[PDB]
């Protein structure tokens, strides 16, 4: 019916793929706390003090995985409905 | 002689070895599988795809295809652009280099890099899982790498051509030609066999030999390679590879 | 286009205002109405008069024929090709002599074959087709010898350069004249083809097509033609024109071709033609395949004159005024045969 | 330098000038003749 | 006290000025005159009649020798820098002009010459052409005598 | 010495030979020497 | 084609001369021997007076010209058997002459502001006097080539009207309206060149 | 017995030979080429899109990443 | 502080800004100019529609207007040679688009209205192409206004 | 240590860019618009599927504009004489990328028009080519873009 | 204390060696389109063999890109002014062999277009002259990497 | 305060002034002379009303010759370098419009020879037009010799 | 004190006099012989009339010759730097003057022995052109003359 | 010159005398014309090689 | 099949470049003495020209 599977296919392979690789992603960057040869990006301009704060980075930028995940999750969840409108 | 069950395989990896990337590997496999999850479905199934048609039709090369490139990416350590950290760098630490009569060059270092000159004393060594990670980062990667590869790339070609080459014996013996043997393959394999396996020793004994300590006055195989083709040979200047190769 | 109008206008103003006004110049559709309405000749001389055309008939016989009809719209037809190619310049004026140079070949192939016979030359004068000109001598009073022509056509005549391959005296008695007509037309008409093309411009846009469609179209009607005459295969193919689609593909079908079939999965390779092949009724009171194919070159004489800043508008205007004399006389034979069921074998124009 | 600037003006405004004239001298020998008159 | 080389640009201004309307009136005669020679073996009637192009060309020459002699006779070796440079710019301008013009002219005497020659009756308006030719060579004109003195 | 005009000198000159010497070539290579009403005799 | 390819070839001679001397320019430490200042501090506005009005004046007229003759011979050429064209199609000469009225106006406007210097040191002497002359080619250059393309628009398009006229004379209505465009091309060249010579003064 | 075509034959068939087996281990290296393409476009395209993934948003972040993501997933593949 | 005379680039900017618009424009109402009057014969109820490219030449015209009259009023005496060049960047760039926009324009419209002269529903998807031909010469506008206000 | 307004080099570099990318676009158009006005009255049914090949031209000025608001984003007199002329190589390099691409997109355009107005099916085969001249734009942006950024 | 100007004969050399590489490949896809087009309106299963020299017209693409950006990263603040005449040497080198490369696969191409309209056989004839052709092209990657490395 | 180099003016004025009147002499005799070479065949006694243009080239060999020799009059080394600028000026402006004079008339004899074939009456023509455009080589003349003396 | 080269300009004068007079009576001689050649099949009993264009080809090569000759003979290492200037002017003059000269002859010699070919009465005309052009080459004989001992 | 001059009357003289034999005489006199023109072109290259 | 010998000799022609190639190659450095570098101009120049 609406949205068939035929268009609808795409969504769920790049929904699921998207979802395997920033739980990676994420994994690598709060276990790893993202080291640089993995992630050599950082956003702070004075680290004099200490390594703390930047760790602290570490943490802040792996939470920015989880709504990606949970929303990929919840379009792949729409994208299966769409598919079982037959 | 058929050649299907050489190019079944040799087929596969040098493309693997062309294509040296991990994840791309992977989801080639991925798509391969998914094929051959729905086989008895498409061939009950009617399309128009023609290049589709040709794909399906040899995905038995693709899936070996993509098996062979995931693994060949796993050598490089580059799946999309990066590396796996094994954590096996060993090649800096704090108080080597500041007992290498140094100290807070980092103070400068705001808006210089600072390239560590080798043999610290300690550190080197063998990397198994791979490429070290660590070139990655550093951007003087692109001398490493480009040696590696081209080297690789040369040996890889030489030993695939040499032993291509040895069907044409098998053509011989079977046909009862041997006047093929005499006034042809022979020589053959004589002076490919010089030619391109001097250059192999070449390349496996210098990288036995030498170490950076040694770096001073070290040739390379470039300049001996056309010094002897060429005939000229200076009379000093230049150090042997090794005594009376001449 | 890019080289034109600054440079068209200056020389090309006059005769692109005059293609266009003289093909204003052709009968309205209402002159046709009245031409098919009287049913008889002496009405056809009256409101022939009373058009663009005719007050011609003046001096004449008072017996009208048609006869008289084909001859007063050959005679329009070369006043007005005389009028443009009198106003002309070396490129268009060279173009036109190619225009010409068809009804030259035509004419002198009538011209030979009067003196390898014992006839008088003052016999061919009279006979010759309007356009002929043929102001230039040694071909006159030549004694009846073939290698005085044959010299006075290699030297004198303009198109003497297709003759160097018609040589040797020999082709004149051993080799029919038709066939020399048509290497000569094949020659002429590549050497055309290459003139076109030397001029790059939009003129070589709009003839390049056109010619290949008459290169197609004559291979086509050729091979049609030829399954009832002594030919080869390979002197077949030595006398199709190389400017055609066909030389790529689709004139070694027609080589092949033995019958009408092969010929009409030839014109099924081309959707262009295929519907010129399907209009060929050949019904008692309607078009025929030729009609057709006359209708397809109206269709790019029509494309030729939307274009104008190429010489393909004065080729275009040659093929409907062609049409258009075939058709006004067409319909004087069958006003004097009074056949009004056979009427329509005419094409109209404009 | 390498020059003389105070003629090197009239050099190249003279080479301008002679450039436009050159237009001029394309344009003006463009002109080309006619055939026979129509009668 | 003067730089140098005064004179030098104001005689280039009388023979740029000279040079171009000779270009222009000789291809006004030029083409006209091809058009004349041919034409009047079937109209010789308008023979008398077609001097209007070529004393048109004439006039289109004629703005020569009034700027030029005006360089001429007023051209000397104490200048400024200043009236040298207008007497060599107010030259350029006003001889191409009359050669634009010329380059008009001849070509639309032909084409005339042929139109009146079928029929009498576009020979008003193609007059009315030629004037505006001269029109255009009197611009020319004007401004070399504003730049004479300016 | 001096040589700021005089080098100018030289390039005045040697334009005026180009310019000669391209026309006499363009009109010499492409000579039209009428060649007509016997070349088919001697092809 | 052989004259204007060896006028090629003289162009392409004059570019490989070109960088030729560009490059040997840094190979054999030529010490900013080309001063562009030095250039422009030794040039004088004589020469950017002169040529704005000139040019306006050469380019405006040559346009007029090319106008005139293609609208003139597409009337004549086409009254030949329609002798009606010229009388609604003879105005198209009267708009090029316009153009080229347009073009002497703008001639004028510059001949405005000229005037001499005799001075000698180019130091902070005529500041402004390269300001000006600057801003007059400037306006020379505008105004003469957007009359040359009006010019040459205005009379191709007229020829096509001309003789679109043979055929009928009603469509001379809804064709004629073409040339307002090229006018406002025109006109266009008239307000940039007022705006250049609006704020600028020789001191 | 043609002598002279048969010698001519093995003649170029031996140029030929060792010619190409120089050139062909001249064209192995299409592989160094071509596994440095591989390279190159996959960290230039990495640090150009989803490099950007680093920014100093504490919410919005991952939000935009979203359509970041998405795009160079269809692009890569 | 300012150099001597340091306006000259934008002097010359605004002039090439206005006059390269004069070519692609003056190109672009020359084409469909003449092309719309050899239709206008055969049918004359799509005359009005056939007219769209022309004033679209003018529209780029108008952008050369737009650039032109931002570097005029910017034009001063006390110039950094910093925005100079950026005018001279800008009218460079606007003009030469709006030239490859006024080519385009151009050759499309007179195909377009012969094509459209030949059968009447392919007028839209003409206009859709010649659209097109603006949002390439916006794109130029843009750039301009880009550099006018850096 | 930074020698003066070398900023002049980026100016001209992000001109150039848009220029070269103007040009192919226009290239590019001419030739599509020109083979579609023809043929569209006999296979007016392809109308839908012609649009595929000018929005490539399109994406071509989208890249001549992207690249030229970089610059203009980097452009400054106070680069450290390291900066600027990147923005001109990569501004060449972009541009003329961008006119090769119109190149090829046009005349392969012409062919395939032609080549899908006899078969249908050939489409699929052009937009192959379509697809590889769109990947040598691609290939200009990432060094050009390379070359912006460092 | 380098040179002023020094990192440009890096810069420059990159952009050369890309603007060659795509003028070439554009010049490939142009004669492939166009023989593509001649083939498949008579010989349909010919379609995606004679797609095969379109992947090729890419390879120059692909070489002047690792040219490209190996000048590119091997860039630097300051140069030893050694290796950057390397990468002017290198690119231009590289770069017009695959121009001249290009050129002979586009007519080659031709070549085997024509070939193949009758005999389909002709196809594997058609390969290796078509390979015969980028050996110059991995040539001319060979000596311009060996100067970027020396 | 008179540079050296002074004779090269005057040397060069002569100079160029009787080779453009030599280039304009050949001109009209060549083409003249081919008129009345294929003329004579079919009428010999219009070889008396033919080589009129033959002797008024001679007048225009005569113009350039006297101004040759009036320029050499006034030579010497040490010229003020005043009166040398009017006399390369003039030297080379006389005899270049004496190119277009001569020019013109070779084009309307070649005209007016066809003219007369077949009617006499063409000789008032012909003569009307070439006196008039030797009248300008005379218009050219004045100037020639006000400037030779000024 | 004496400026360079100041011995030399008369040595480039001679070179040049023989460079254009050598010029001119080749492609006179090649001109008129070919004719010639042409008219000896059909009548081989003119032939010696027919030489006679080609003793006056030599006859101005000997005009080149005298002021070849001369000006050799005027030579010396230490020239005042006018007479050098003078011969100069004077060779290439009378070269190219025997240049054009030579141009007329051979094609009005062509022309004119087609014509003789059917009426030996036209030897008088193409005399009369023919000892014209002489006559030009002695004027440019005289002037060089002058100069050259000026 | 010399050579140019002579190439083309020859030409013309050679294809002339495959019609008429007498011609040959007058061509190679034509040809003698250009070669006393490059006895000119000696004579003063002599004249400057002992100068 | 027999006809790519001419190609052959075309791939001759290209082998040839590259022996110059690496000749040059060798024979550089950073500091040239300023006469060798002049002979690989002419070196390159003239078995390039000679391949054409």
């Amino acid at each position: 019916l609406c949205c068939g599977p035929k268009l609808a296919a795409c969504g769920i392979v790049l929904s699921a793929w998207g979802v395997i690789m920033l739980i990676m992603l994420g994994i690598f960057f709060n276990v790893h706390s993202a080291v640089l040869i993995e992630d050599v990006p950082f956003t702070e301009k004075d680290f004099e003090n200490g390594p703390q704060n930047i760790y602290n980075l570490y943490e802040q930028v792996s939470y920015n995985c989880f709504i990606a995940a949970g929303l990929y999750l919840l379009l792949g969840g729409f994208s299966f409905c769409q598919v079982r409108l037959n | 002689i058929n050649p299907a069950p050489y190019t079944v395989i040799t087929f596969p990896f040098l493309f693997a070895v062309m294509f040296g990337d991990f994840g791309h590997g992977i989801l080639m496999t991925l798509f391969a599988v998914w094929m051959v999850l729905r086989e008895s479905r498409i061939l009950s199934q009617k399309h128009e795809n023609e290049m589709f048609s040709m794909v399906f039709s040899g995905r038995y090369i693709i899936l070996l295809m993509g098996l062979f490139s995931i693994y060949t990416g796993l050598i490089y350590n580059d799946c999309f652009s990066k590396s796996l950290n094994i954590f096996g760098s060993s090649w800096s630490v704090r108080p080597m280099f500041t007992q290498g009569n140094w100290t807070e060059e980092t103070l400068l270092g705001s808006s210089v890099l600072q390239l560590n000159p080798a043999i610290p004393g300690v550190f080197g060594g063998p990397y198994p899982f791979g490429i070290d990670p660590i070139w990655n980062i550093a951007t003087n990667k692109l001398t490493f790498l480009n040696s590696f590869k081209m080297k690789m790339s040369v040996i890889l070609g030489i030993i695939h051509m040499l032993f291509g080459v040895s069907l044409s014996l098998f053509n011989h013996i079977y046909f009862k030609k041997p006047l093929n043997i005499y006034f042809g393959f022979i020589p053959e394999i004589i002076f490919m066999s010089s030619l391109f396996g001097y250059l192999v020793i070449l390349i496996f004994y210098k990288w036995t030999a030498y170490d950076a300590h040694s770096s001073r006055n070290a040739p390379s195989l470039l300049i001996h390679f056309i010094n002897m083709f060429l005939f000229s040979y200076p009379e000093s200047g230049n150090a042997m590879l090794y005594s009376g190769q001449k | 286009s890019f080289f034109p109008e600054l440079y068209f206008n200056v020389d090309n103003g006059y005769l692109e205002g005059l293609v266009r006004g003289l093909k204003a110049g052709v009968l309205s559709q209402a002159d046709y109405l009245n031409l098919v309405q009287c049913e008889t000749l002496e009405d056809l001389k009256l409101h022939l008069q009373s058009t663009d055309y005719g007050n011609f008939l003046a001096n004449e016989a008072s017996p009208l024929t048609v006869s008289v009809i084909d001859d007063k719209l050959k005679e329009k037809m070369v006043v007005e090709f005389r009028h443009m190619r009198n106003h002309a310049y070396e490129p268009l004026a060279s173009f036109l002599d190619f225009i010409t140079y068809s009804y030259m070949i035509d004419n002198v192939i009538l011209l030979i074959t009067g003196t390898l016979h014992q006839r008088s030359i003052a016999e061919l004068v009279p006979k010759c087709h309007p356009l002929g000109s043929f102001e230039q001598m040694e071909a006159v009073n030549i004694a009846q010898t073939p290698a005085e022509l044959y010299n006075a056509i290699l030297v004198d005549t303009p198109l003497a350069a297709f003759f160097q391959d018609c040589i040797s005296e020999q082709d004149l008695d051993e080799m029919n004249i038709e066939i020399i007509r048509n290497t000569l037309y094949k020659a002429y008409l590549e050497s055309f083809y290459k003139f076109c093309t030397l001029l790059g411009g939009t003129t070589a846009d709009a003839m390049c097509p056109i010619l290949e469609f008459e290169a197609d179209r004559r291979a086509f009607i050729i091979t049609i033609n030829s399954f009832g005459t002594e030919l080869s295969k390979e002197d077949r193919a030595k006398l199709f024109p190389h400017c055609g689609r066909l030389y790529p593909e689709g004139l070694a079908q027609l080589a092949r071709a033995d019958d009408y079939e092969q010929v009409k999965n030839v014109a099924d390779y081309y959707p262009e033609y295929k519907l010129l092949f399907e209009g060929a009724g050949s019904n008692p009171g309607d078009k025929t395949l030729e009609d057709r194919f006359f209708e397809h070159e109206v269709k790019l004489n029509k494309l030729a004159f939307l274009n104008q800043f190429h010489f393909g508008v004065f080729y275009a205007f040659v093929k409907l005024k062609e049409q258009e004399c075939r058709n006004i006389v067409w319909i004087a034979e069958c006003i004097a045969q009074r056949h009004r069921a056979k009427i329509d074998n005419y094409i109209p124009i404009f | 330098g390498f020059f003389s600037p105070g003629i090197w003006m009239g050099l190249l405004t003279t080479l301008f000038m002679l450039f436009i004239f050159t237009y001029g001298l394309h344009m003006i020998l463009s002109l080309k003749t006619m055939d026979r008159f129509d009668d | 006290n003067n730089p140098e080389y005064s004179s030098f640009f104001g005689v280039m201004g009388a023979s740029s000025a000279m040079v171009f309307s000779a270009m222009g009136a000789a291809y006004g005669t030029a083409k006209s005159g091809t058009g004349i020679a041919a034409m009047s073996v079937m109209r010789p009637e308008l023979i008398m009649k077609s001097i209007i192009p070529v004393v048109m060309a004439g006039i289109i020459a004629i703005y020569g020798l009034v700027v030029a002699v005006l360089i001429a006779n007023s051209l000397t070796d104490g200048i400024t820098l200043y009236r040298s440079f207008l007497q060599l710019g107010a030259g350029l301008s006003v001889g191409l002009s009359g050669l634009a013009a010329g380059f008009a002219i001849g070509i639309v005497g032909d084409a005339g010459v042929r139109g009146t020659a079928q029929q009498p009756r576009l020979f008003v308006g193609m007059i009315l052409i030629l004037i505006f030719a001269e029109v255009l060579g009197l611009y020319g004109l004007i401004v070399a005598l504003i730049l004479s003195t300016k | 010495l001096e040589y700021s005009v005089v080098f100018n000198l030289v390039l005045w000159i040697m334009i005026g030979l180009a310019l000669a010497v391209i026309i006499t070539s363009y009109n010499i290579w492409n000579m039209d020497p009428g060649y007509d009403s016997i070349i088919y005799r001697m092809t | 084609t052989g004259l204007e390819l060896l006028y090629l070839g003289i162009f392409v001679a004059f570019w490989a001369c070109m960088v030729v001397v560009g490059i040997c320019y840094t190979i054999f430490d030529l010490g900013f021997r080309f001063d562009v200042a030095w250039f422009l501090t030794e040039t004088s506005p004589f020469m950017w007076s002169n040529l704005g009005i000139g040019l306006a004046i050469s380019l405006s007229v040559v346009g007029a010209a090319w106008g005139i003759y293609i609208t003139g011979s597409s009337i004549i050429g086409g009254g030949v058997k329609a002798p009606r064209i010229k009388t609604k199609n003879l105005v198209s000469i009267i708009f090029c002459e316009a153009v080229a009225i347009y073009g002497i106006i703008m001639a004028i406007v510059i001949s405005n502001m000229a005037e001499p210097f005799s001075a000698t040191e180019p130091k902070a002497i005529g500041h402004r006097n390269y300001h000006a002359g600057y801003s007059m080619f400037g306006a020379g250059l505008t105004v003469g080539l957007s009359n040359l393309f009006c010019g040459v628009c205005v009379g191709i398009v007229g020829s096509g009207a001309a003789l679109a006229d043979a055929q009928n004379p009603s469509l001379f209505v809804k064709i004629l309206i073409v040339e307002i465009f090229g006018s406002a091309i025109g006109l266009f060249g008239v307000i940039v060149a007022i705006l250049q010579t609006s704020r600028v003064k020789m001191g | 017995f043609d002598f002279g075509d048969t010698m001519v034959h093995q003649a170029i068939h031996t140029i030929e030979y060792c010619l190409g087996c120089i050139s062909n281990t001249a064209s192995y290296l299409r592989l160094w080429a071509l596994s440095l393409a591989h390279a190159q476009l996959s960290e230039v395209l990495w640090t150009m899109v989803i490099h950007i993934g680093l920014h100093v948003r504490s919410l919005a972040g991952g939000l935009g990443l979203f359509f970041i993501f998405a795009a160079f997933a269809t692009l890569t593949v």
